[PDB]
RNA sequence: AAAAAAAAAAAAAAAAAAAAAAAAAAAAAAAAAAAAAAAAAAAAAAAAAAAAAAAAAAAAAAAAAAA
């Protein structure tokens, strides 16, 4: 789940694995949508930001912390990918 | 929600003895449970335990049969929820043991950072007329510098003696004050006699009992802002105490010591204020109580207590730049508001006197950070009055300020040593200048131990047993 | 003090614990059967174990059934209490060798049970009963084994001695067939000068392996090839002069000693060539080669080399076919350039050459089995989801 | 119903005593707080020994014998192998009483209840430590047929001393301490049979001498009808024969328990005075005691005086040992009681602490009384050290728990939570405050 | 699952009726210390502190003291009258003579010191505090109540004093005047009476301890036989006398009366042999305790009977007390880190935070509402859950706010893992 | 030849330097928490140095007595140090349930100073109690 | 006119090379060839080879005061 501020990930049980805010960088300040990363499908996300750091980021969900960041300036309404596209 | 709940009938909430705490509980496990207790020392049984600000509506909103009292101070009764260290009279049995025999105690260098080197230890007692006996000192010093004797009720200002002997402004001032009679200036004259005795003794041992008794008998002759300094002062008696070296005592002692020095300076036969201007920070302190019913006052406060509010990178110069110019608020009641007066207060030192004191009062987190920050403190910094603040850079090339770049070199400080044996004592570090060779040296002074150490060892704060508290920057030319 | 926990070795995969239960159910106290399907792919370790509540019925099932055919293979049922200690001691199966090729663990067990209950008995009884004439027999312990040594070292048993004195390697029934006085792997010394005679092949060589037969090998061409066959005493001295007299001086000239007609009792020459091929077989590329599958049939090494001519120094263009007939998809160009191969990862991966797309991956027969492991994973996964679906579908 | 241990350092783990090798008297520990492991595991093994049953029937044996149900056998090392054994654990109607029941079947020439009745009352009137309660004797038609049942108490850890030293797994022997302890226990029970005017009975020599208690026990169960199930001075002469037999036996078995080697018993025609004069690690005074315990030649029923006419000091040292064991037993029992009191105390503590609606501000106080309650909680539980790291010291906590558990009038200073609103408070007030809060929340009639 | 419902006199003679209540009252006597003593000696004197007194004339020289070096309740005696101890040689000699003195009823010499803290000089010694120190004359006659004494207790106390005799005479020394009833101290509902004073204060004043070979300690042995005899005789005649109240009948060496020692009220011939062995202090006897114990000859077994019977009763009641230490360490781990003020309001402890439901179940047990919404304990359910969470087994757990939020259905071993992880992270970095 | 005749460690704990230095060693041993682990089952296909550099990415072995029987027969055992208990946990979770040839490379803590024989004792006791119970039920 | 699907899920498969008797070859100098747990199962820390440990560092103080 993703709110305006909190990005939560529970397990299918309902038990909590992760939940973060914009932790020490302004990651989860402005939140738009979810993706997945080009290493696997039902795996770590590439979460859509617009100007929260004006760079879109992947976060390794299954280690607890960062995957990647990148500098795309413009605002994004919506995001999709099949396997390795953006 | 498993049905191992066919019966649990009686609410047996507490203290029933028709069923005791012998468990009728668990299903039969297989492995280790939660109570695996990790090893610990548990070394704090029996270490002699002991015993304006209005109450805010952090707690007043739920007060009934109330008795609060907003009176807790951090320097007064220490760290919140802290546990004191253990030092029983087996350490007094170590005081019964000898200090050193047939070697040099002057090893100021341990291989481990945790171990206290032998030079930072207690030196043994000075046995007087014992049976055909006396105590001797000639291995402890080989230089020509006079020593002290800790058999005096300060326990503290012996380092302040070795400190303020080494300020030529202060020294030449008071030895100028000595040549007149000045029968009213007690501490000024007697401090001057003490420093002149240490001067012309040339390595000969000294004591402070004249000035100890003079300071004491003055502070015995008691019942203003002097008295407001004195209202917490005299709680030193009956020396049994959890703090021998205490949090806030030598700081206030140096504070009102220099205050009384400038009072007796102001009541000489010549009435100079040369130390007052020379040492005083021009603190325009602006107690902005009301918009109208408030105060602005320029006080020429010679020292700088480091409250340490947020420590406002890691090193000392931005923290001093915070301490010069800083605003905050306060809930002290001013009468124009009647209720809890949400007053504010800003502080701005307007000068840069050639000698800068630094008295520390902060939490041990930042002390351990100084233990991590190598060369945390600054050896020689250059400062200048930019518009509302003394910017204190290393050189002027960082920022020249708006007013008259000076040249401020550290002379020394007072090191509290809280050793492995849980003994808290004081050691002077100083850097005596030589004009004959235009060089410097870092004299370590324990009570009568006199050596020279290196600068970076004197700058080394990484030891857990070593803590600076009272720091005297001078001007480099005035050094 | 375990009641019974017993070794059952030299198995075959037909013998399940159902069949072991059908064997040992009239023994009397069936506790459990630890079939040692080792956790790689349920394989046996060469053995299993049967646990019995009764110590006496376990001793019974041993002494009745030791090399008896359970489903057609003789049961090597012994003790293994000290056998993990023999594992993490290095000891265990000692080399009572030159055994009989027609006598199994049962007959020699009941024979030398007067020397002791053989706690680790094996002969070379593979191949559903055939012994090669040796094995690793070892008794209870050092005392009973040393009693068998000092009592029986060189006795007669169907016209054959035993040898536990030396750790005698394999092929021991055919040991004297190896030791036959006619055949022997000679030593070809290459590029010999004509000064070396039949006398000269025995002078400095009889110390490195005794020589009676010394033949200056002239060929069927009248001359010397320069290659002379040194006829030592044993193939180990063929070893000693292929790796000690290599380019040595007999008098003044070379001794490039190769093994003239190896008789296979010393071996593994150029098997490292195999591992040299492991530089380029399953780890195929070394970022150089290109397994390019799914060409056209008109794309021969012709059109493959034509496409890869901009892609570096072509060293091996090669398409395997149905006996140089029908290729079923795949070719290879070993390059000499890795960065042009990266340019092909860009370009010639996802590439039409003629009409059907190129397919690029590093070439291995290794992880076909790992892909089958993933097939097992997904098979058990769909089995699990179908089990949950049929469970909760009501 | 399943076989498992749950004691593989699992009930509470073992702790490294290498830190305890270099440790200060200020430095206490959790075992020094609570209990050493051995007594705990011994008592839990005793508890499971009492209840070695998981709910089943066991109807293949007869299961109810005259309001004694759950006949379950003492199979420790039961000397009735390849035979339906006779010594069971059974539960009475009254106390559910844990009993050893021993039933002797197939009797014909003992039909008089008067013989077993006089052996009953003659040995129910006896009373000693090692004189296990002789009870409940009658022939029955169950346990086969004509089973004369007798009843002793259950008394776990069947440790007939060959068990306690040679079947024993760590292999510890008995040195001179348990020597004199067993000496005064046997001297006690032979004084008891000289008092109650009966024989030595039947059993000795690692038979019926199962050590139930801790500090060294005889607990000789069978001194009963050897042959007369169906003079007395000669019997109280051959008591010395049995006794010096066991004493020569274990006095040479010390030399065999030097190693881990199971001994054999060394009956009367092995008692030789050269072996008396030549065995090792034996007191020569105790050798002269066995020289007297060269068996009773002059057939008077000799009392224990001529035995004890060599010594009385070591009997006092045995009494010393017994007093030492009782004293530090009472010490660790005081530790266990104060732990139980403080556990009920912290049950009362966190009973009302932590309401969901209270956790709003920094301090989690809702109403008037709750902040002066949870005033304490920081310097009681959340004790960061002097250096500044948040840790736990179990001995500052327990001295606090001592000082608060009474509720004395002595006050204490605290800073909570802003380090401005200081406080001092006395502890009876805290006690009454928690009580009034407990009635304010768990009023237990309406709230 | 793993368990069900589970677990005057003659020879036992040690039967307190509410016995754990008695022991916690004894420890309650060990507890408090009145801080406002007003003594000119402060708390912190010579490695000891919190000096609170006892009853007057050993109005002091009986000080309950919690220790600095040990941390243990001790008794102190002042000797507030002597002022001269010119030789530390003899002080060290006394340190040898009593630091090696080792027994049970001889309470162990800890240390001595001549302070200047009362105003005066005073050779204060310390021993071990025992709770509720009384004499037998206190236990019956001086203090309420008066238990009717049998001969059995007289045999017991006889065994105690012969133990003391064996102890100090193994130490080839003697006592002096301590065998008045007042200068001894019983140790509770059993006798087990532990003497304290041992009359060695004269040894600080002159030098007569086995060097005077007149030794003179054999004369002190016969003297203590006489003190022993008058002690037991006053005990006997006062027990017959104060069946209700007629206490005391204070008799001396002058009032020894071997006539009426033999013409006593209820003492048998074996007791009469005992007191006649005591009272006939003749020449050159140096009376054998082996002979007098041969006169005794039975009571050693009776006090072993009472000892092991009381012991087995102690573990029989100790059976249902043991489930505390694991439980108390559970609470240690539990409330060690629950509401730390840095972690009271932070990111990783909110409903969006990391260690969120470790709070939730915490007070779920502690504030489980009733059908009327009242949070009512029902400690059965509490300890059920406590042992289950202590275990680490895999269960399924409904949890509510009450309303429709933050519901998580969970098992235990992960809660175990996060608890130990948080505890270790707190413990150091 | 400067023939350096070595001395084995015979000097132990006379000055304060081993007393305070072993106090620091005990302070280290309060902070190791099972660093040097007993390597069990040195398998056939895993050598000493093969082990020592398979786990060189997973711990710093300050004391490496990983051998075979003078590299003759197998030891089957050695000692390999780790970093921290949670690094021990990840070393558990990564190298688990892998048969190399027949025995798993089980590098873990050291125990069984009796407790194998305590287990075998209580198992024999359980077998005795269950064996009389099953003999009783079978004899019905 | 032996003329085969031109590869899912980064599948999956080439090797990048030899005893040389080509001619008149004897019997292990190998350096070692050396498999067994799995009923809740195998378990050194200190720091790890004394192939040369002299090992009481004199002492003495007739004693204070200071009317
Ligand atoms: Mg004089």
């Amino acid at each position: 789940s993703i709110s305006e501020d909190s990005l939560h990930f529970a397990n299918r049980r309902g038990v909590t694995k992760l939940n973060l805010t914009s932790i020490d960088i302004a990651a989860f300040s402005e939140l738009n949508t979810m993706c997945y990363s080009p290493h696997s499908l039902k795996n770590n996300i590439y979460c859509g930001g617009d100007n929260t750091n004006w760079g879109i980021a992947s976060i390794d969900l299954n280690r607890g912390c960062l995957d990647s960041l990148l500098n795309y300036s413009s605002k994004v309404k919506l995001m999709c990918s099949n396997n390795k596209v953006l | 929600d498993y049905f191992n709940d066919i019966t649990s009938d009686g609410p047996i909430s507490v203290d029933d003895e028709t069923y005791p705490l012998s468990s009728v509980g668990m299903p039969y496990y297989l492995d280790k449970l939660l109570s695996a207790w990790p090893p610990v020392v548990f070394k704090s049984e029996g270490t002699i335990p002991q015993l304006l600000a209005v109450i805010s509506s952090q707690n007043e909103k739920l007060s009934t049969q109330e008795f609060p009292l907003l009176r807790y101070d951090r320097t007064k009764y220490g760290m919140r929820n802290a546990i004191p260290d253990y030092v029983c009279l087996r350490d007094i049995r170590k005081q019964i043991t000898s200090g050193l025999e047939t070697s040099d105690i002057q090893t100021y260098t341990s291989i481990n950072k945790y171990e206290v080197p032998p030079a930072y230890s207690r030196l043994p007692l000075t046995s007087g007329r014992f049976g055909t006996d006396n105590f001797d000192f000639t291995p402890f010093n080989n230089t020509e510098y006079s020593g002290l004797d800790p058999d005096v009720d300060n326990h503290y200002t012996n380092a302040i003696i070795q400190l303020y002997r080494f300020i030529p402004e202060m020294f030449n001032f008071v030895v100028g004050c000595l040549k007149d009679e000045n029968f009213e200036t007690t501490l000024l004259t007697d401090l001057g006699y003490l420093f002149d005795m240490m001067e012309r003794s040339h390595g000969k041992i000294c004591s402070s009992s004249n000035f100890q008794a003079s300071l004491k008998s003055l502070t015995d002759k008691r019942q203003e802002e002097y008295l407001e300094s004195l209202c917490i002062r005299e709680s030193i008696e009956d020396f049994n105490s959890s703090e021998s070296i205490k949090r806030n005592m030598p700081q206030k002692f140096n504070r009102f010591l220099l205050s009384q020095l400038i009072k007796e300076e102001a009541q000489t036969v010549n009435h100079n204020i040369t130390l007052n201007q020379c040492f005083g920070l021009e603190t325009e302190i602006r107690t902005e109580c009301s918009c109208d019913h408030y105060d602005t006052t320029v006080k020429l406060l010679p020292s700088l207590s480091i409250s340490g509010i947020n420590k406002t990178g890691q090193n000392i110069l931005p923290y001093i730049e915070y301490a010069m110019k800083n605003v905050t608020q306060k809930n002290s009641i001013c009468p124009t508001c009647g209720k809890t007066e949400t007053i504010t207060q800003e502080c701005t030192v307007k000068n840069l006197p050639s000698v800068l004191s630094l008295e520390l009062s902060l939490l041990d987190t930042e002390f351990s950070n100084i233990r991590s920050s190598k060369n945390w403190l600054t050896s020689e910094f250059y400062g200048s009055i930019i518009k509302n603040k003394a910017v204190l850079r290393s050189t002027a090339s960082e920022l020249k300020g708006t007013s008259h770049i000076f040249k401020y070199e550290l002379n020394g400080y007072v090191a509290k040593i809280t050793d492995n044996n849980n003994e808290t004592r004081l050691v002077t570090y100083v850097k005596k200048y030589n004009p004959k060779e235009n060089c410097f040296k870092w004299l370590m002074f324990n009570d009568y131990l006199v050596v020279e150490i290196t600068e970076e060892e004197a700058l080394k704060m990484t030891y857990p047993w070593k803590t600076p508290e009272i720091i005297i920057y001078c001007d480099a030319e005035e050094l | 003090n375990s009641s019974a926990s017993l070794y059952v070795g030299d198995l075959e995969p037909s013998v399940s614990e159902a069949h072991l239960y059908d064997i040992f159910s009239p023994i009397g106290s069936v506790s459990s059967i630890r079939v040692c399907r080792d956790a790689i792919t349920k394989t046996s370790l060469g053995y299993a174990y049967v646990n019995f509540n009764d110590h006496e019925a376990g001793r019974k099932a041993i002494e009745q059934l030791n090399y008896t055919p359970i489903k057609g293979r003789l049961c090597r049922i012994m003790w293994s209490q000290r056998d993990p200690s023999l594992r993490k001691k290095g000891s265990g199966n000692i080399f009572i060798k030159n055994l009989h090729p027609d006598i199994d663990n049962k007959a020699l067990y009941d024979t030398f049970s007067v020397f002791g209950d053989i706690l680790s008995s094996k002969i070379a009884t593979d191949e559903n009963g055939k012994s090669k004439g040796f094995g690793f027999v070892h008794f209870e312990e050092e005392g009973a084994a040393k009693e068998a040594i000092d009592a029986l070292n060189g006795m007669l048993l169907n016209g054959q001695e035993i040898y536990v004195a030396p750790h005698l390697s394999r092929k021991e029934r055919d040991s004297q067939l190896e030791e036959t006085k006619a055949h022997y792997t000679n030593l070809y010394v290459k590029n010999i000068n004509s000064e070396t005679t039949d006398e000269q092949f025995q002078e400095l060589f009889a110390k490195f392996g005794p020589i009676v037969s010394a033949s200056l090998e002239k060929d069927a061409d009248g001359k010397l090839k320069g290659f002379g066959f040194v006829n030592y005493e044993k193939h180990e001295d063929a070893v000693k002069a292929v790796e000690a007299l290599n380019d040595s001086e007999l008098n003044g000239e070379k001794l490039y000693v190769g093994r003239a007609q190896k008789k296979n009792e010393r071996m593994h020459v150029l098997k490292k060539q195999y591992e040299a091929y492991r530089l380029e077989k399953m780890a195929k590329y070394q970022g150089v080669n290109l397994f390019v599958k799914n060409l056209d049939d008109s794309v021969d090494d012709e059109k493959l080399e034509e496409e890869f001519a901009p892609y570096g120094t072509i060293t091996s263009a090669k398409v395997m076919r149905t006996e140089n007939g029908k290729s079923k998809g795949f070719g290879f160009v070993c390059f000499s350039t890795p960065e042009e191969a990266t340019k092909a990862i860009t370009e010639k991966n996802q590439q039409i050459v003629a009409g059907k797309p190129l397919y690029v991956a590093i070439a291995q027969r290794k992880d076909v089995r790992r892909s089958q492991l993933a097939q097992q994973i997904q098979a058990r996964n769909q089995m699990r989801y179908q089990q949950a679906t049929a469970a909760a579908a009501a | 119903p399943p076989h498992s241990l749950l004691q593989y350092h699992l009930y509470a783990p073992e702790q490294p005593s290498s830190l305890k090798s270099l440790l200060k008297p200020n430095e206490r520990s959790a075992d020094q707080l609570f209990i050493p492991n051995n007594i705990r595991e011994d008592l839990t093994k005793k508890n499971l020994s009492i209840l070695q049953v998981f709910p089943s029937s066991g109807k293949v044996i007869p299961s109810i014998v005259q309001d004694y149900f759950n006949l379950v056998p003492l199979n420790f090392n039961n000397n009735d192998f390849l035979n339906k054994t006779t010594l069971f654990k059974v539960f009475s109607n009254y106390d559910g009483k844990a009993y050893v029941l021993k039933r002797l079947p197939n009797i014909d020439k003992s039909m008089n209840p008067n013989k077993i009745s006089k052996i009953y009352q003659i040995w129910s009137k006896i009373n000693c430590t090692n004189l296990i309660k002789f009870r409940d004797i009658f022939q029955t038609t169950k346990f086969g047929d004509l089973s004369i049942c007798l009843v002793f108490d259950y008394y776990p850890n069947s440790l007939s001393l060959y068990d306690y030293h040679f079947v024993n797994f760590p292999k510890f022997p008995i040195t001179n301490n348990y020597l004199w302890i067993y000496l005064v226990q046997l001297t006690n029970v032979i004084n008891s049979i000289h008092s109650q005017n009966l024989s030595i009975g039947n059993t000795l020599n690692w038979r019926k001498v199962l050590i139930t208690g801790d500090p060294g026990r005889i607990k000789l169960s069978h001194c009963n009808f050897m042959d007369l199930l169906f003079t007395i001075e000669g019997q109280q002469q051959l008591d010395y024969k049995y006794l010096g037999e066991l004493l020569f036996n274990l006095s040479i078995n010390i030399e065999n328990s030097n190693n881990n080697t199971a001994p054999k018993e060394y009956r009367l025609e092995e008692i030789t005075p050269q072996s008396i004069d030549d065995m090792r690690q034996i007191d020569d005074k105790f050798k002269d005691v066995l020289k007297y315990l060269i068996s009773d030649n002059g057939d008077s029923k000799k009392s224990i005086h001529d035995l004890t006419s060599h010594f009385y000091d070591k009997m006092f040292m045995v009494l010393e040992s017994s007093q030492t064991y009782t004293e530090y037993m009472e010490s660790v029992l005081s530790r266990e009681l104060e732990n139980g009191r403080l556990f009920r105390l912290v049950n009362k503590l966190n009973c009302i602490f932590g309401r969901i609606e209270s956790r709003i501000d920094i301090n989690w106080s809702e109403s008037g009384t709750k902040f002066p309650i949870i005033l304490f909680y920081d310097y009681v539980f959340h004790q960061v050290d002097s250096n500044g790291k948040p840790i736990m010291d179990l001995t500052h906590v327990l001295r606090c728990l001592n000082k608060l558990d009474a509720g004395i009038q002595e006050k204490l200073m605290l800073v909570t939570p802003d380090e401005l609103n200081c406080i001092i408070i006395s502890y009876k007030e805290l006690k009454d405050l928690i009580e009034s809060t407990f009635r304010s929340i768990t009023q237990h009639h309406h709230h």
